[PDB]
């Protein structure tokens, strides 16, 4: 039994590749492999079209008051 | 023991003045070549030199192999020796100059002084302690202790099945834990138990045992490249995931020298350099002869021993360049050529006879002639080989010994590859191609 | 039913047909002539019996059709399946997962078997009855008792709970023939002496029974491990080995492994607990090795783990495959020196015939006299294959036409709807423009 | 999934057609490896001997101030890895 | 299926039933002799007494070789197992050639296994144990027996089963309602789900809820199943389906294929032979076709004598339409077909001989029926001119060109004018080859 | 502004520009002259959308610059894009990862799609509550902006719903038969103005109408996107990394018989298109010998083929053939041949050209143009067309003249100039 090797770097040569947030743009807006196994079909062809948030209803959401509280269920 | 074709070889025959005593350990001839492999016997004992090549150049048949195993036993089991065949360097894992290289670690040996720790006995209490770690209990014949274990080891010891009442053995270096039985004292509880009892060790539970280890350069450089000691699952998916050799840079070899360096300073190291053997070199080419040019310039390579049969033959790998060994001539500007020569009849029949007292076979003296005037013609390898054929032909006839009948009668049965030849000349549009 | 080995080749060769003396029998065992083929095989078949000298290679050279494989095929049989016998092409040995030196290393170390012999004891009885109690709920000790029986005793065991999980994984039941190994705790059943309560549903159409065993319970039994030198490295070169020994996929194993392996059947052989059993690699058309093959198997063969290897080639003075030098049978003069060549002569009209009447006999085709001497006539002019062939394409023919024997009438229209290599390379010239390439 | 194969799917029942073609005969055929381990357990008890020469763990990487998250990162991964993966290895306990 | 291809008119030989081939029938013409000696072969495949056999079809290009060889699969049926393969296949980047060769001579092997399966199916409506009136050991309660009730479409049955099935039923949480089904050659117990008719429309469950089994409580049934050894082999050098690492590994790691041992395909053998002999499984020795045979190199030449040469290989059916070529991976080494003579000891030669203008035409209106394209006799007799110079594939594949051209034109049927049309729109290869000699130096190379 | 898709060589290519008897028009959808290879290219084109005969082959040959890759975009323009048009290079097949044999496997399996159709029951709607009690059974409460109802859950859909941490204002959908549950998204509350969003998260609209829906899915795969589905257990992935190895020929049998079986229950479509390999001489001649049986299976699509060589070597071999292409290929594929261009047809092509890059040219320059086409080649005109644009708008003109046709002909050589300049130098240069 060896111990290992301990192989010493320079602190900012683990930084290298590391950017800032405020210096890279969204890559995440080319991911198609990633929606793989995760969104259908439906969701980007028929649903999204049609239920997509418009600003208007952003505002008028966030602008209007509580909604009332939810009713108590009643055995009827 | 089975009988090989170098088994009767047990060293050089040499004397104490180095000269070569015509018949010893089982060589013949080749006196000039059995001195100067003496020499580099003494060469390698040394221990100071690097990367110093022989070639060792003559017909097939007259020793080369049989002087380089004879070099081996001269040396010793401790003294590393690596044969690797010029045909092997041709791997679909690795570069060829990384099987050279490797073969060229392969040579250096390491005597390592290491002290194993040991705990050993039965098991009393096994308390996880919350990542879980365990409290153990162990009794052995001489007292009882407790001891405090990584959380690996009680993954170890769960994955063992052991349970209160087992005896165990614990290596603290490693980490190995291994059950070795339900203790004896409980094996007459039950009549039918699929258990296997061990009786209670006799020692003490904490054991410190101090042992020399044989390893070399190639296994350290091995062992810091396909890392397993880790017991990681990280190791586990390595190995499982590239099992393939790979090629070790030479960083890897520079951290394992000053390492290796290291241990030498402290004292519980002792550096063996060993010997390289390459059977037949020919079968090398060009690039690995062009990367044995800065390996033999290397202060850390050990003695390479080369042969080759060949004759003023094409260098492989190159489209027509001849050089006199299929050696190009720069490799052999670094080489010290020891020269074996042919054997004359006198020194077939003595070759015949050590070969026939080595497989247990009693030839008389007229069939000893016989087999030595078929060795004349033909070769001494042919005439060697049918001993044992005329040993079980004589042995049908109920004959203990060989007589010249019997020699004649395996002759006649089986041909030798100049006879093959001319059957194959006077035949040529019956056979193949 | 017809099992999965059919009517091949050299299925009608059970053996070099020789006596005590070594003596070829003119036909014995399928073979059928070459006669001093067969002694030099039967020599050899001695010397690898014997098994005490190392890396010893035999050349079986001759023109096409001799009966070298079949020579090999009597050697192979007449060995029995305790030596190993590793028969492989020269081909085979260019793989893209290893080097050619690592397949002909896979292959010497498939010829050599190591065997472990060791005594254990053993517990063989039928089941009287068979109790088990465990604790309702919870983690407990389960408590057990087994009854076991043979014609002359029967004993009740108190178990264990290792055993009690063993019975139960078995589903040990009452009248079951079962085996117990001691040490490691092992169950095999191997039947039931008489069937369950009828009175069970969805219980299956109940099979034969099985005598109960005689004798003591607790016998003692030898029990035989084998295993080949290749097996060894496969299963110790990696933790997935075990694996590869079915899907290949071994890559190339470490010297260091092998080295390994060496010294420790060394070790056993000298403590007595393993005997290690050499066979013999037979390289089927050996001139398809390169020269670097060539050049390994003349130093692997130096070693003490080696079997006897055997090549056959019908080449005459021929290139060497991945060089431009032309050497008897296509083999390096240096590999030719470190081994004995048989030589295998043509057959006769009478070794012809006699070869055609055994292969008769093992297709169980009966044929006339006429067209034995028709067919006899038809393999000395073409080949002693194309005359096998017609064989069993006349028996065809006479069978269609609701026939019992082979007729001339049958050879003569299997001749004409077959064709042999000269019929064809002649009407090929024929229409050698019809033809693509020439 | 398994597509090709003398093993049939995971049929839910007999009123699935999968349940009528394939046989258990087939399946007897085909060995897991957990079967193959049970079949070679004498093999693997009296042949598996070769230990390397060295063991070591793997190289470490060492900067005097890294990237704190680095480590971390690491570590989980790792734990994450191991609670998945370490009782799918207990089969090879012998052989190691 | 639906689609045409180039033999999709070949429903096997013409044969009468003394074996003599018809001049033109099942959807071949001429080829009499060949035809004979291929139905030869069929007896032979059929008779399943021989194995490593080979057979070479030898001609020039265009003479029926591979429609022989497909005449000969259409003789045999499905049951029995036909490879066909080209010779540019043993070219793998995965695994060596001999392996390639060895894997397509164990997928002409074929293995039909029968076995019946018997189950009780059934809703579980009654549970009930059947205890015993002498409790074993005087405290507590001993059963004997587990009734239970299944109920299907047309009936209801109970079974009175061994007392050690009531773990299995715990274990599967077996209930009253639920649907199970209990295999007799194993005696387990497997819940498959719960009766759809206790399921309401505002519950969520998907896998759940099953409908009520139809037909009867016990059903049993033959199962015959087709295997090949290439499958078992496969199935067990990459199994599929454990739960352990390497499994896990198979899964993750791109499958590749591997240099299957011959250990391996030994136990494969012998547990077909338990089979067999157990009466389970009936062997089923096929037929390998190795199209373009010239194109395997000398390697797999030297490979295929040991592999003939077996006891356990198929009935092999070689073609080839080269002449005296030069066997690849040789230097300048020329044999009859571009084959070894070594391999053409070992095998039978069939000989496929050019067609008369009659029988092309024959073959042309043949194609013609196939295609469903109808063509007018002065249009077959031109276009069987056509064959007699250039080919007669260039023939057979200009009558689907015509077809379209006429229905352009609006007719139902080919006239000689758009053969004429489309013969002038196409070049055949001869013509190609003249106008690129007088063109030679416009063209490249 | 400038898209990925920009002015190629056969950007100006629409069609074959035939009417409605394939009779080609002289000048029509960018196509000028090659009649008689563009009637036989439009026969092709109605062979390949019948659909009814398999493994048909086509060769187009010609010299250089005669139009062959231009007829074969003109097919591939005039096919719909609903029709497959796999347009491979010959030297594509040589890959390290698989065989020529596998690579072209893969490129035929490429040019036949399959239009799948499925029709899925799912339940639609915003979560409004979930309440699980202890986890055996639960309720969910799902709404629309028109309806509202509770669900009794069992184990595995309360399994199914914690593992996706579905909570009040998600709005997911489930699916009837299989009980998967995919998150489309959140409703917006006022409470749910996060200054954070995680990279899945997005508000949708509450779904209207009814709470049950119906799914009907349309999408064309072809069979060697089926075959790497199928070939491991994510074998999708390798749709996007290539990394798809030697398909077993077992699973291809598998989905050939599912894809029948689909055919036969209505739920999918084949539709047969055009593997077009340009530069077919680069293939071997194993290929070649894998090409001709790979054309005789039922599931082969149409291959056209071009190639521009004369009598010269296959590859791999030593042998001559008019093609390169062994004669036992060619004698199973009909050949087109293309003729040269006349001044005419080469005016007019320099036209379309010019047209295509919005470049005006006077008509002594185009004269100028035709004859520098002409006696060096038609490329080195179309070229010298943008160079000529580029150096008039250099010297603040509008339309090209011949002096800016004059002056990047001298700025920029043909070969016939260069090699005769190297000539001139030979001694210079290397490796001569
Ligand atoms: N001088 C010698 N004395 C005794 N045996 C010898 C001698 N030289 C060679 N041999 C034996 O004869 C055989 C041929 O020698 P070898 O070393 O193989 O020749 P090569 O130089 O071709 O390797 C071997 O069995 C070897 O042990
Ligand atoms: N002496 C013999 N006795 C019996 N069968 C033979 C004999 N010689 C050849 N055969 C048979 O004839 C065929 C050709 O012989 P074979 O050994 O294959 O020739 P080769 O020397 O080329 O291997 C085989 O089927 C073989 O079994
Ligand atoms: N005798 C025949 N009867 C019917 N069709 C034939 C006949 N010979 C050839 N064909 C057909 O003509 C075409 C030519 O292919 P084929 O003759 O098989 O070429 P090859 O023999 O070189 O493989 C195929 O469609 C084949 O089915
Ligand atoms: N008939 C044609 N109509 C329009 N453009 C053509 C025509 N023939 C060739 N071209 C154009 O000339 C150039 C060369 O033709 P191309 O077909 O690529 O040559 P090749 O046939 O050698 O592949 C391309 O830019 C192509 O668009
Ligand atoms: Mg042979
Ligand atoms: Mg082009």
């Amino acid at each position: 039994i060896t111990p290992g090797i301990c192989f010493s770097t320079a602190s900012l040569v683990l930084r290298a590749t590391d950017v800032h947030p405020l210096q890279r743009i969204d890559m995440g807006r080319f991911d198609l492999i990633g929606l793989e196994g995760r969104v259908s079909r439906y969701e980007a062809d028929t649903f999204l079209p049609r239920h997509r948030l418009s600003r208007r209803v952003l505002l008028e959401v966030a602008t209007a008051p509580d909604p009332p509280p939810r009713p108590k269920p009643v055995k009827m | 023991q089975r009988i090989a074709s170098h088994s009767h070889v047990k060293g050089l025959g040499l004397d104490e003045s180095g000269l070569a005593k015509q018949a010893a350990s089982g060589l013949v001839g080749q006196e000039n070549a059995r001195e100067a492999c003496g020499v580099i016997v003494e060469l390698i004992k040394s221990k100071k030199m690097a990367g110093r090549a022989v070639l060792l150049a003559g017909p097939p048949g007259t020793g080369k192999t049989a002087l380089a195993l004879a070099i081996a036993q001269e040396l010793g089991s401790k003294v590393p020796f690596c044969p690797m065949v010029g045909s092997e360097v041709y791997s679909t894992e690795i570069k060829k100059t990384e099987v050279l290289m490797e073969n060229f670690r392969r040579a250096i040996g390491l005597r390592i002084k290491e002290t194993k720790e040991v705990y050993e006995g039965e098991v009393t209490e096994l308390t996880p302690c919350e990542i879980s770690h365990v409290i153990i209990g162990l009794k052995t014949a001489k007292g009882t202790k407790q001891l405090k274990l990584d959380p690996s080891i009680f993954e170890s010891l769960q994955k063992e099945r052991v349970e209160a009442g087992d005896v165990i053995y614990i290596e603290a270096n490693s980490g190995a834990v291994k059950r070795q039985g339900r203790c004896d004292t409980y094996a007459t509880e039950f009549d039918l138990e699929a258990e296997e009892y061990v009786p209670l060790p006799k020692g003490d539970v904490h054991k410190k045992k101090e042992i020399i280890q044989d390893v070399t350069l190639h296994d350290l450089d091995v062992a810091n490249a396909r890392p397993q000691g880790g017991q990681d699952i990280l190791s586990m998916m390595g190995q499982l995931m590239k099992p393939k050799k790979t090629e070790i840079t030479d960083k890897l070899r520079g951290e394992i020298n000053k390492v290796v360096n290291k241990y030498i300073d402290q004292g519980i190291a002792e550096l063996v350099p060993g010997v390289l053997f390459v059977d037949e070199v020919h079968m090398l080419d060009i690039e690995c002869f062009t990367y044995l040019h800065r390996a033999l310039e290397s202060s850390i390579a050990p003695i390479v021993i080369f042969a080759s049969n060949r004759g003023n033959c094409v260098i492989r790998g190159t489209e027509d360049i001849t050089s006199p060994h299929g050696i190009p001539l720069d490799l052999l500007d670094r080489v010290m050529i020891i020269r074996t020569m042919l054997y004359t009849p006198q020194e077939m029949k003595q070759i015949i006879k050590i070969r026939a007292q080595t497989e247990g076979i009693n030839i008389s003296e007229e069939a000893l002639n016989h087999l030595g005037e078929i060795g004349t013609k033909t070769t001494l390898r042919y005439s060697v080989q049918l001993l044992t054929p005329a040993n079980l032909l004589a042995k049908i006839n109920g004959k203990d010994s060989i007589e010249k009948e019997h020699v004649e009668e395996i002759s006649e049965l089986f041909y030798d590859a100049k006879s093959s030849a001319k059957i194959l000349a006077d035949q040529q549009d019956k056979y193949m191609k | 039913v017809t099992r999965i080995e059919r009517i091949g080749a050299h299925s009608h060769i059970r053996g070099l047909g020789l006596d005590d003396a070594l003596e070829p029998r003119q036909a014995s065992q399928g073979m059928v002539g070459q006669l001093a083929a067969r002694r030099a095989a039967g020599v050899v078949l001695e010397m690898i019996r014997e098994g005490k000298i190392a890396g010893r290679a035999v050349l079986i050279a001759g023109q096409p059709g001799t009966g070298k494989t079949a020579i090999a095929m009597g050697m192979a049989q007449a060995l029995g399946p305790d030596t190993p016998f590793t028969a492989i092409a020269g081909s085979e040995i260019f793989s893209l997962e290893m080097s050619k030196t690592e397949a002909l290393t896979q292959a010497f170390r498939r010829s050599i078997g190591v065997r472990i012999k060791e005594e254990t004891e053993i517990i063989e009885g039928e089941v009287v009855e068979i109790q088990i109690d465990r604790p309702a709920t919870g983690t407990g000790s389960k408590v057990g008792k087994l009854t076991l029986k043979t014609t002359e005793m029967e004993t009740i065991y108190d178990l264990g709970t290792k055993m009690i999980e063993s019975l139960t994984k078995d589903k040990v039941q009452a009248g079951d023939v079962i085996t117990i190994d001691k040490a490691t705790g092992k169950i095999s059943k191997l039947g039931r002496s008489f069937t369950r309560a009828r009175d069970y549903d969805a219980m299956g159409s109940q099979t034969k029974f099985v005598q109960c065993p005689d004798g003591e319970l607790q016998k003692r039994k030898e029990v035989v491990h084998t295993v080949s030198l290749h097996e060894i490295d496969v299963i110790n070169s990696r933790t997935q080995g075990f694996l590869a020994l079915f899907s290949g996929d071994t890559g190339e194993i470490k010297s260091e492994v092998r080295e390994q392996i060496n010294a420790k059947v060394a070790e056993w052989r000298e403590e007595g607990k393993a005997e290690i059993i050499p066979g013999v690699l037979f390289i089927d058309e050996v001139h398809m090795l390169d020269i670097e093959s060539f050049s390994f198997l003349n130093r692997a063969l130096e070693s003490d783990m080696a079997p006897v290897l055997i090549m056959a080639t019908n080449r005459g003075i021929t290139r060497i495959r991945g060089t431009s030098y032309q050497s008897p049978h296509g083999i390096p003069i240096d590999l030719l020196d470190r081994l004995l060549i048989v030589s295998t002569t043509p057959y006769s009209e009478k070794d012809t015939k006699q070869i055609l009447r055994i292969r008769c006999e093992e297709e169980d085709v009966e044929m006339s006299e006429d067209a034995y001497t028709v067919l006899t006539r038809i393999g000395l002019e073409t080949s002693l294959r194309y005359a096998i062939q017609l064989i069993t394409a006349a028996s065809l023919v006479c069978r269609k036409r609701k026939g019992t024997e082979v007729q001339v009438d049958d050879i003569k229209r299997v001749y004409s709807l077959f064709l042999d290599e000269s019929r064809s390379t002649q009407y090929m010239k024929e229409y050698q423009d019809a033809f693509l390439f020439n | 999934q398994p597509v090709a194969s003398p093993i049939g799917p995971r049929s839910p029942g007999p009123s699935h057609p999968t349940f009528w073609t394939y046989t258990e005969a087939a399946h007897r055929a085909v060995l897991f490896p957990q079967q193959r381990l049970d079949q070679l357990s004498e093999i693997i008890e009296r042949f598996i001997f070769v230990m390397p020469p060295v063991e070591a763990p793997p190289p470490s990487l060492h900067a005097c101030h890294p990237p704190p998250w680095l480590a971390p990162r690491q570590a989980a991964f790792q734990e994450q890895l191991a609670s998945e993966l370490w009782p799918r290895a207990r089969p090879l306990h012998r052989i190691v």
